[PDB]
RNA sequence: ACGUCGAUUUAUCGAGUAAAAUUCUGUAUACAUAUUGAUAAUGACAAUAUGUACAUUUGUCUUGACUAAUUACGUGCCAGCAGUCGCGGCAAUACGUAAGAGACUAGUGUUAAUCAUCAUAAAUAGGUUUAAAGGGUACUCAGA
RNA sequence: AUAGAUGAGUUUGGUGAUGGCUCUGAUUGAACACU
């Protein structure tokens, strides 16, 4: 471009991209805290098969996004409050957040014994 | 790092020569000619050990030498 | 002399041309251009002034690798010096005389430099070659002839003497040829000149352009020996060479240089012309009664001051150094200045264009001259007002380092017959191989086993004529 | 104007590129400021201006150009000597700088560093071989002598 | 003394002429590996493209590029064939190159910097080796256009033979070209 | 690299000292660092003070040491210097790869080398 | 580009530097090839130059 | 001090060594900028009134 | 303790100089003393110096490639893992356990965000035949 | 202020381009999980 056609304004910013978790991206929340509305099961896409275990969540900003539930059982039922965490699930249309397993209701994995850390598993103590 | 400069070169010679023929200096014959021939020919003036190369990448932990503890150790 | 020696010493004195001299600078060729084709290039202070800095100059860089000297016009490459301004100046008093042992000085100083450089130095001798123009080529290794060539010295006509160093190089010339071309002044005209040995190579003057191109080419190794760089540009020479003509026969050859050597051998002009005058006599055998005759006609039109001293030089100048001669033809042309001969010739010659009729020298001939006068005594004896001249350097030599890329003469034939068993016919063909098959080497060594070759034993040896 | 610079740089390379022992620039006060510092600097061989026809080249440097007047002003031309060495143009990268639509101007803090391989505002350092030329008011020297000079102005073009 | 019990090196020892132990020395490093498909008549037939550098770290250094369905044999192609192809790289002070140079292979233009002394081989995972083989200790690099890694090699390859020879840039000027370093120091501080 | 002999150092201290030559000629003399002959004496200089308040020196200790790493004997026995005097400072200007063009013919010395 | 990179003229050039130092460092260079020394002296000329 | 300094080298003579060293450009190229009028114009463009008539 | 533990080739491969044990120090801190923050006088509170005394936790992520680090068993497109490419359909180095290994450490991971990566809006410094992108046309005011 | 400029995985049967995405680096007045 011209040196003319840039001082009239040719550069413009480029077309912005989606957000993985758009609800905790625009507001610069790294978590929120949600009211599960329901908890069900949505089915990956072509290549990945399986039950994945997600949950309707309603924010408390008022969105109502789709969470997915990590690790092997969860306790959460209708009206469970839980922690909406960044993520999504790479073959579940929808599912583009996260649960916290050590949150406010949502229990952590008690047979759970590597990455406990990600799961909200106390240790053992079995020594102690 | 260091260079080592003799003062009897400096006395001497004021760098002139270092820069004769093209700027790099007078070239001088292939190494299978001298040994061909018998008479060796007129050593190049210079400064003396000034072809060795230096080694700058063995001084990567030099920093560490500075701390009290350490030259402590290396004493 | 350093840069700052030189710049002090040949500053632009005032009334010096811009552009008397073109320089130009190649890859590995330095040329330069006596510009001034409306005077045939002829050399002054102006010039010699510019052309001494450049030498000294590129005599400290190791990217300069060949020298090129050459003219501007078509017709000469350098027609002697400023000789008519020195006589005018000689004639405003002694302040003036100063001056010509000035100018002399400056010349000598270059020419010097040039007998002594440290380079290849190149000489296109595309054009007439006369006085300051023969300083700056017979002392170079290379002199190239061409077709347009005119050597000559036409200074014994002008009452002067010989210059800047043929009294050098003429004495150390085959047989005595050397004193012939001074005294007589002689003309030569292309080949000849590159026959007679003034010249080392033979060139058209069409193909001088590419012959330029081609030293740039050329790139030695700083380790190499100016030997090894001569023997580079030689061959490089003689890869333009389109032959020499094939009507043209050796001029002074035979017959008429035996005659040379028969009359040219004493040490008196007393003698000479009296030789002379054996073979212009009808029934002589030699065989050059036209020449002997036409040799005479000229040597009784020139100053006979002028022939005693120089036939007195080209004795004494067989032993003095290349910077002792110099030195001596200083302290000896400052006295020609003061001379009566010197400053009526160039006016009567070439202020006054042959005007007023032919010079008049002080002795009306040889003859006023009684033979017990020595008049060639006084111009042999240095002056404490004249200082000694100063050379730009010490370099000096008995003889030439580099001066065999010519034809052979009697002296590379003697050796090889001094020092082999070849026969007639073999002993040309040894010399064919040597050279590289140069042009002319079969007829030039041909006729030096014409004059100084005996078939003693017969086809089976040749032996010299002396014995 | 900066135009005609431009062109001179563009058709240099094209001639250098073509292997072309002659190259012939329209006459002009700032064509020829630019050519004789490429003559000082060495890339070319000489500069003489002459008609619509080259000169003589036997007789290059000795040429007598006749005088530039009105009545032949408009084919009076600029022939240059192109030079090659080792199978290599020496003149190979002639690329500008300072464009019609903007002209750069450097100062004398800035060539200097410019001069050692460091950039400075819209030029970049020199490496070997390469070369600069500034336009000032001692003429359109090159960098090392504007430096020398003591004196910044208008860069003109790079040299490899 | 069975260093080549399978007679690689036989037909090498021919070519260059220096002794299977001496072919040991040389630094070699496989810089490319693809893996390329032939549609025949017959379905795929995959073949294994490998690039080899070979260089005795003191200015010499070999590009060798050769394929075969064995990845073994692919190596070993390459390597016989950079060991022959060993060309002098010059290098100042032998650490560093020649000013700047800048190639093109393809859409991949690779721009190499000369660099003070002590400055490192901060360069690229691929010409990190070459540089190391080839004895150059202090560089700077970069990928302009595109990185494909086997023109990226053949580039960079082109761009140490492409180096400006500061010698022939004077003879063709007509002027010095001093080594300010040489002369201050007195020498070539290596 | 050898270190200076017991012995050695008080030479250096004496003449500093007692004949009171300055540190420049010293460190000429013995091929010997002006900054390594400054710390010999400020060493030294404890010493006597330590000498002077009745201090117990590390004598079993600086014994031993020393017959582990290699010394160099000034004064008549000198094979080697001790060390080199005249290093110079690698400047980061002085660094950078430059090739002026300059004439033929010209004398580049060092004072034009630190110009450019 | 259908043509070929001729490097006929820098035949010396490349070998003069293959040969100036040897493959196996802490050697001497072996000895060079016969025609090195042979055309030292006797540059080509110059080409492609209209 | 800054200003002769700065001044002096801006006025300063060329290197003798790179004025010996440099090949001649004829003062007839270098500086004859200066184009005057034709002296002769006034009779060329009577003879050419006379030629297209 | 010329013992113990895990592998296995009962002697190979490790835990392992690791531990215990022995010889020293007195670090954070505790206490005491003194000075000082302030001087005309005024000290809420604490710092600094010196003396003496004490040897006090491990935690966490990763381990198909990018990316430093391995096997066994169980599971069987199920359960689950995943930043990207992807893994899982009965002999899975990718899931979950056990062991080993790689690394950071009173911190370690994850989520969110910003810069750089990105010459990925290119003034420095881009590009538009076939890949995003030449206006249907050129007379022309402004403007370059 | 003269040392400061670096890449990697991923489209194709395959090669070379184009053009995104992601990792590699630094950080927060950060939150959470296990400590
Ligand atoms: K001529
Ligand atoms: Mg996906
Ligand atoms: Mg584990
Ligand atoms: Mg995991
Ligand atoms: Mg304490
Ligand atoms: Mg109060
Ligand atoms: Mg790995
Ligand atoms: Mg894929
Ligand atoms: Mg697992
Ligand atoms: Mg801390
Ligand atoms: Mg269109
Ligand atoms: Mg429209
Ligand atoms: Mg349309
Ligand atoms: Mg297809
Ligand atoms: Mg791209």
């Amino acid at each position: 471009a011209t040196l003319n056609q840039v001082m009239r304004g040719c550069r413009k910013p480029q077309r912005a991209r989606h957000a993985v978790s758009p609800a905790l991206s625009s507001i610069k929340s790294p978590a929120l805290k949600g009211v599960c509305v329901k908890v069900g099961i949505t089915r990956p896409k072509k290549p990945n098969s399986g039950e994945r275990k997600t949950a309707r969540v309603r924010l408390s900003t008022g969105k109502v996004i789709t969470a997915y539930i990590p690790g092997e059982g969860h306790n959460i039922s209708q009206h469970s409050v839980v922690l909406v965490r960044g993520g999504r699930a790479q073959d579940c249309p929808g599912v583009r957040y996260h649960l916290v397993r050590g949150a406010l209701d949502l229990a952590g994995v008690a047979t759970r014994m590597s990455s406990r850390s990600k799961y909200g598993t106390k240790k053992p103590k079995k020594a102690s | 790092a260091v260079v080592n400069m003799d003062p009897a070169y400096m006395a001497k010679y004021n760098g002139s020569e270092q820069a004769a023929g093209r700027g790099s200096g007078l070239s001088e014959p292939p190494a299978y000619e001298k040994t061909a021939d018998e008479k060796p020919a007129k050593q190049v003036i210079a400064n003396p050990g000034r072809k060795v190369p230096t080694p700058y990448e063995q001084m990567t932990f030099a920093p560490l030498e500075r701390r009290l503890d350490i030259a402590i150790f290396r004493a | 002399i350093s840069t700052q020696a030189a710049a002090e010493l040949f500053k632009p004195v005032e009334g010096d041309e811009p552009e008397d001299v073109l320089f130009n600078s190649l890859y590995n060729l330095r040329s330069v251009e006596l510009n001034r084709p409306a005077k045939y290039n002829a050399l002054n202070g102006s010039m010699i002034r510019k052309i001494a800095p450049r030498l000294l100059e590129w005599e400290r860089s190791d990217m300069a690798n060949v020298i090129v000297i050459k003219g501007s016009g078509e017709k000469a490459f350098c027609a002697g010096g400023d000789v008519a301004a020195l006589a005018k100046q000689n004639a405003e008093g002694p302040e003036g005389v100063k001056k010509s042992v000035d100018y002399f000085g400056l010349e000598y100083k270059l020419n010097h430099l040039i007998s002594t450089y440290t380079r290849p130095y190149v000489a296109f001798l595309d054009g007439i070659t006369m006085g300051g123009g023969v300083g700056l080529s017979i002392h170079a290794p290379f002199r190239i002839a061409t077709e347009r060539t005119v050597f000559a010295m036409p200074e014994t006509k002008i009452g002067f003497f010989p210059d800047v160093g043929a009294s050098f190089f003429l004495p150390r010339m085959p047989g005595q040829v050397g004193p012939y071309l001074g005294l007589t002044s002689a003309l030569l005209k292309g080949v000849q000149v590159y026959y007679a040995g003034i010249a080392t190579h033979y060139l058209h003057s069409s193909s001088l352009p590419a012959l330029e191109s081609r030293l740039a080419e050329l790139t030695p190794r700083d380790y190499w020996t100016i030997e090894q760089r001569l023997s580079v540009i030689n061959d490089t020479i003689e890869e333009f060479s389109t032959g020499v003509p094939y009507d043209e026969n050796i001029e002074i050859g035979g017959k008429i240089r035996l005659a040379i050597d028969r009359c040219f051998k004493y040490d008196k002009i007393d003698e000479i012309i009296a030789a002379l005058k054996e073979e212009a006599a009808e029934g002589a055998k030699g065989g050059v009664q036209s020449w002997a005759k036409n040799t005479l006609e000229e040597l009784t039109q020139r100053s006979p001051t002028s022939l005693h001293v120089t036939l007195r030089q080209m004795r004494l100048g067989k032993s003095w150094g290349i910077a002792h001669t110099f030195k001596r033809e200083h302290q000896m042309a400052a006295k020609f200045m003061k001379s009566h001969d010197f400053n009526e010739g160039v006016t009567a010659l070439l202020i006054d264009k042959g005007a007023n009729g032919p010079a008049k020298w002080k002795p009306a001939s040889l003859d006023e001259i009684p033979p017990g006068a020595n008049i060639s005594e006084d111009y042999f004896r240095n002056d404490p007002e004249v200082p000694v001249l100063e050379l730009l350097n010490d370099r000096s030599y008995m003889q030439y380092p580099y001066n065999k890329f010519g034809l052979p003469n009697d002296y590379d034939v003697k050796e090889a017959i001094e020092k082999g068993n070849f026969t007639r016919e073999k002993l040309i063909d040894h010399f064919v191989e040597t050279r590289r098959g140069k042009q002319g080497v079969r007829e030039a060594v041909s006729d030096v086993l014409d004059r100084m070759a005996v078939r003693s034993k017969g086809t089976e040896h040749v032996q010299w004529k002396k014995e | 104007g900066i135009q005609q610079i431009t062109n001179m740089c563009s058709h240099l390379q094209n001639a250098s590129r073509a292997r072309l022992g002659l190259t012939s620039l329209p006459n002009t006060k700032y064509n020829l400021a630019l050519a004789l510092a490429l003559h000082r600097a060495g890339f070319i061989s000489s500069i003489t201006r002459g008609g619509p026809h080259p000169p003589t080249p036997e007789a290059l440097m000795t040429y007598e150009p006749e005088p530039v007047t009105s009545a032949n002003v408009a084919t009076r031309r600029l022939w240059v000597g192109l030079k090659y060495w080792n199978e290599e143009p020496v003149l190979k990268e002639l690329k500008p700088i300072s464009k019609p639509s903007r002209l750069v101007t450097a100062s004398l803090e800035q060539l200097n560093r410019v001069a050692r391989g460091f950039p400075a505002g819209y030029m970049k350092g020199l490496q070997l071989g390469e070369c600069l030329f500034v336009n000032t008011d001692r003429g359109v020297l090159e960098v090392r002598e504007a430096v020398e000079r003591k004196v910044g102005g208008l860069v003109l073009c790079k040299v490899k | 003394d069975g260093l080549d019990d399978k007679g690689q090196y036989q037909e090498l020892k021919k070519r260059t002429g220096m002794s299977v132990r001496q072919i040991l020395q040389l630094k070699t490093k496989k810089l490319v590996h693809r893996r390329v498909v032939n549609q025949t008549r017959l379905g795929k037939i995959a073949s294994d493209s490998v690039m080899v550098i070979a260089g005795n770290g003191d200015g010499w250094l070999g590009l060798g590029m050769a394929k075969s369905v064995e990845a073994s044999i692919a190596v070993e192609k390459a390597t016989l064939l950079a060991i022959q192809n060993m060309q002098p790289i010059p290098r100042y002070e032998n650490r560093t190159i020649y000013g700047e140079v800048t190639t093109k292979v393809s859409g991949t233009i690779v721009r190499l910097n000369s660099r003070p002394p002590g400055f490192g081989l901060r360069v690229s995972h691929r010409i990190f080796e070459m540089c190391r083989a080839a004895g150059i200790r202090d560089l700077s690099a970069k990928f302009l256009r595109s990185r494909n890694p086997m023109n990226t090699v053949k580039a960079t390859y082109q761009a140490l033979l492409s180096q400006p020879n500061p010698e022939d840039l004077a003879i063709g000027r007509g002027k010095k070209l001093v080594d300010v370093r040489k002369v201050y120091y007195g020498g070539s501080v290596y | 690299q050898p270190v200076l002999s017991e012995g050695s150092r008080e030479i250096i201290y004496q003449d500093v000292m007692e004949k009171g030559l300055p540190i420049k000629a010293v460190s000429a003399k013995y091929n010997v660092d002006v900054r390594r002959v400054a710390a010999v004496i400020r060493l030294k200089e404890i010493e006597k003070r330590w000498i002077k308040e009745y201090k117990p020196l590390a004598r079993p200790y600086a014994r031993a040491v020393m017959k582990m790493l290699p010394q160099t004997v000034l004064g008549g026995p000198d094979q080697k210097p001790h060390e080199s005097i005249n290093d110079v400072h690698v400047h980061s200007y002085t660094t950078q790869q430059l090739f002026v063009p300059v004439s033929e013919s010209r004398e580049f010395t060092r004072e034009d080398a630190a110009k450019a | 580009g259908k043509g070929r990179i001729f490097q006929a003229a820098k035949v010396y050039q490349r070998a003069s530097e293959a040969a100036a130092t040897n493959i196996v460092s802490g050697l001497p260079p072996r000895n060079p090839p016969l025609w090195l020394k042979a055309i030292e002296s006797i540059p080509p000329a110059e080409i492609n130059t209209r | 001090a800054r200003y002769l300094a700065n001044k002096r080298a801006a006025q300063a003579p060329e290197r003798l060594d790179e004025v010996f060293t440099r090949a001649t450009i004829r003062e007839s190229t270098a500086k004859n900028t200066f184009v005057p009028l034709d002296p002769e114009a006034f009779v060329k463009a009577e003879e050419a009134r006379i030629k297209h008539a």
